[PDB]
């Protein structure tokens, strides 16, 4: 089966010129396949930007321009601003109903005003223990971009089952926020000396530890 | 069930390529032939001659063929300003690797990727299994060779039993109280016209 | 104005059936092609099925062959999608998309989708209507040793999702932030609504976690205040 190859993510300073590439690993890409460029903001619906390989949608600024570069679909992005950073998609058309999208690319404004992620780890309260349930919350906020790796360790053993991570979401100040949930039994909580929540984000690691004995 | 008054249809065409066979281009109003068919497309400038009754050609044998004993003709002209864009409009495209010589006036629509036979490429688009068409470019400026020309092909039937279009036109004035030949609605005679 | 309303979304046991409803306002669906595209969290968009402007031909992706059916209604300008034999991988957000038209003659393999509605999310989970469990989060005085203190309310094993969580029935808006649910071992969700407030507002004002589970029709107003652990 055909697969469209895309670069994961770029980082470009504001006001600069960058281009995105979308091609085919099984052959060349022609204009008959009709490249199209669409942008997705997480938590919302995408917008139509580029269609016809050279034409912009109604209301799309002329600052966005696309074309074909060899066998790879290319979009030209000049003069970066704060709001351009988002997920982007490329659309290719096969014969009679087969349309394949790329892997998606998360564009960024490189650094913006960078903010350190904020962690808040809270072990379950006494009322939760009284109900024979336990859940730990470790929220992460004020981080960018969304390349965050949240992991949990019980005492000195990492735990992967029963724990999941949330996709970072847009804030009101152009920043990302997420959370982590550790849903286990109260017996495990009281049988462990401490619980830790680690988050890796852009090479910066943040550690937070809570002690069940403190709540008692 | 109408009259096709071509006196305005050939219009103020900058260049009307009315190369017509089987009838003089002016003597069609008096004709009362059968139904007519309309269809049109756009072809690159150079090979407007390449389409004709019964000669070879990549566009002729793959996308549109014309019969030898064809009654009717075509009209072609330039539409470079309306079609071509500064960046180049990429919307027009023609078949590339048809493995046959399509007969004149048959429908052929398909989107499957062509295979050169031999091995079953099985929809992978590898070797000997190529996607056809290869759409044009229509650059904002170029010579007449690869310039967008708008062409319309016109075909009308015959045998005159289903009288379809025809055209009477040629309406004259009226006089009275004088000897004159009259052809009011097909009947003909000589006499004087007055009141009753 | 051109708008598409997507309804019928929800959380369904695997193996059941449901009819996704899509209503078009401002135009007629008979004049344009229609597309159905789903998107899952942590993933890219995934093409599902389309219907042409005339309906002479119908196409589906290989993963959905023989299970789902698409139908259109020109009389009331309404669009329906039939879902059958649901499985856990179908948990995604579907967007009903509008393509080009016969009003503009385009070549074959019609070019699709330019504008669409907000869509609706669907989840395939193995559970039934279950009473939501709400647990207040009362931090210790150590966590309140600062300008701002954060309090929340944990909501666990609620089904079907989503559950509307709020504080003071919408009276408090600044410093209130909720978190997306996560999948557990048993397949049920859990969320927290942590509210950040200055420590000077404690005592005089009461923060109550107001949660509503409409499918189960329960109303829990969990009072959340720092623990009075005088020890």
């Amino acid at each position: 089966q055909t697969v469209v190859t895309q670069e994961p993510s770029f980082s470009v300073s504001p006001g600069g010129t960058v281009t995105l590439t979308c091609g085919l690993s099984s052959g060349s890409v022609s204009t008959a396949y009709f490249p199209s460029w669409y942008q997705q903001t997480p938590g919302q619906a995408p917008r139509t930007l580029i269609y016809g390989t050279n034409t912009r949608s109604s209301g799309v600024p002329d600052r966005f321009s696309g074309s074909i570069l060899g066998n790879k679909a290319a979009l030209t992005i000049t003069g970066a601003q704060a709001d351009d950073e988002s997920d982007y998609y490329c659309v290719l058309y096969m014969g009679r109903g087969i349309v394949v999208f790329g892997g998606g690319t998360k564009l960024t404004v490189l650094g913006q005003p960078k903010a350190a992620p904020s962690v808040t780890l809270f072990p379950p309260s006494s009322e939760e223990l009284q109900a024979n349930k336990a859940t730990l919350v470790c929220l992460i906020s004020d981080f960018y971009p969304g390349a965050v790796t949240v992991a949990w360790k019980a005492d000195s053993s990492p735990v992967k089952a029963g724990v999941e991570t949330t996709t970072p979401s847009k804030q009101s100040n152009n920043k990302y926020a997420a959370s982590s949930y550790l849903s286990l039994t109260p017996e495990q909580w009281k049988s462990h000396r401490s619980y830790s929540c680690q988050v890796t984000h852009e090479g910066s690691t943040v550690e937070k530890t809570v002690a069940p004995t403190e709540c008692s | 069930n109408c009259v096709a008054d071509y006196s305005v249809l050939y219009n103020l065409a900058p260049f009307f390529t009315f190369k017509c066979y089987g009838v003089s281009p002016t003597k069609l109003n008096d004709l009362c032939f059968t139904n007519v068919y309309a269809d049109s497309f756009v072809i690159r400038g150079d090979e407007v001659r390449q389409i004709a009754p019964g000669q070879t050609g990549n566009i002729a044998d793959y996308n549109y063929k014309l019969p030898d004993d064809f009654t009717g003709c075509v009209i072609a002209w330039n539409s470079n300003k309306l079609d071509s864009k500064v960046s180049g409009n990429y919307n027009y495209l023609y078949r590339l690797f048809r493995k046959s010589n399509l007969k004149p006036f048959e429908r052929d629509i398909s989107t499957e990727i062509y295979q050169a036979g031999n091995k079953p490429c099985n929809g992978v688009a590898g070797f000997n299994c190529y996607f056809p068409l290869r759409s044009y470019s229509f650059r904002p400026t170029y010579g007449v060779g690869h310039q967008p020309y708008r062409v319309v092909v016109l075909s009308f039937e015959l045998l005159h039993a289903p009288a379809t279009v025809c055209g009477p036109k040629k309406s004259t004035n009226l006089v009275k109280n004088k000897c004159v030949n009259f052809n009011f609605n097909g009947l003909k005679g000589t006499g004087v016209l007055t009141e009753s | 104005q051109v708008q598409l309303v997507e309804s019928g979304g929800g959380v369904v046991q695997p193996g059941r059936s449901l009819r996704l409803s899509c209503a078009a306002s401002g135009f007629t669906l008979s004049s344009y092609g229609m597309h159905w595209v789903r998107q899952a969290p942590g993933k890219g968009l995934e093409w599902v099925a389309v219907i042409s402007y005339d309906g002479s031909n119908k196409y589906y992706v290989d993963s959905v062959k023989g299970r789902f059916t698409i139908s259109r209604d020109n009389s009331k300008n309404t669009l329906y999608l039939q879902m059958n034999s649901l499985r856990a991988e179908d948990t995604a957000v579907y967007y009903c998309a509008r393509g080009w038209a016969y009003w503009e003659l385009l070549p074959d393999y019609y070019y699709g989708m330019d504008v669409w509605g907000q869509g609706t999310t669907v989840t395939v989970s193995s559970a039934s209507t279950k009473g939501p469990s709400v647990f207040p989060l009362a931090p210790s005085s150590k966590s309140t040793s600062g300008g701002t203190a954060a309090l929340g309310c944990l909501v666990k094993d609620y089904f079907p999702e989503p559950v509307t969580v709020s504080w003071n029935s919408g009276a408090l808006t600044s410093g209130v932030h909720t978190f997306p649910a996560v999948l557990q071992s048993s397949g049920l969700y859990s969320l927290s609504s942590v509210v950040t407030v200055p420590s000077s507002s404690l005592g005089t004002q009461t923060y109550i976690c107001n949660v509503n589970h409409k499918p189960s029709n329960t109303k829990v107003d969990k009072k959340v205040e720092p623990k009075s652990c005088d020890k």
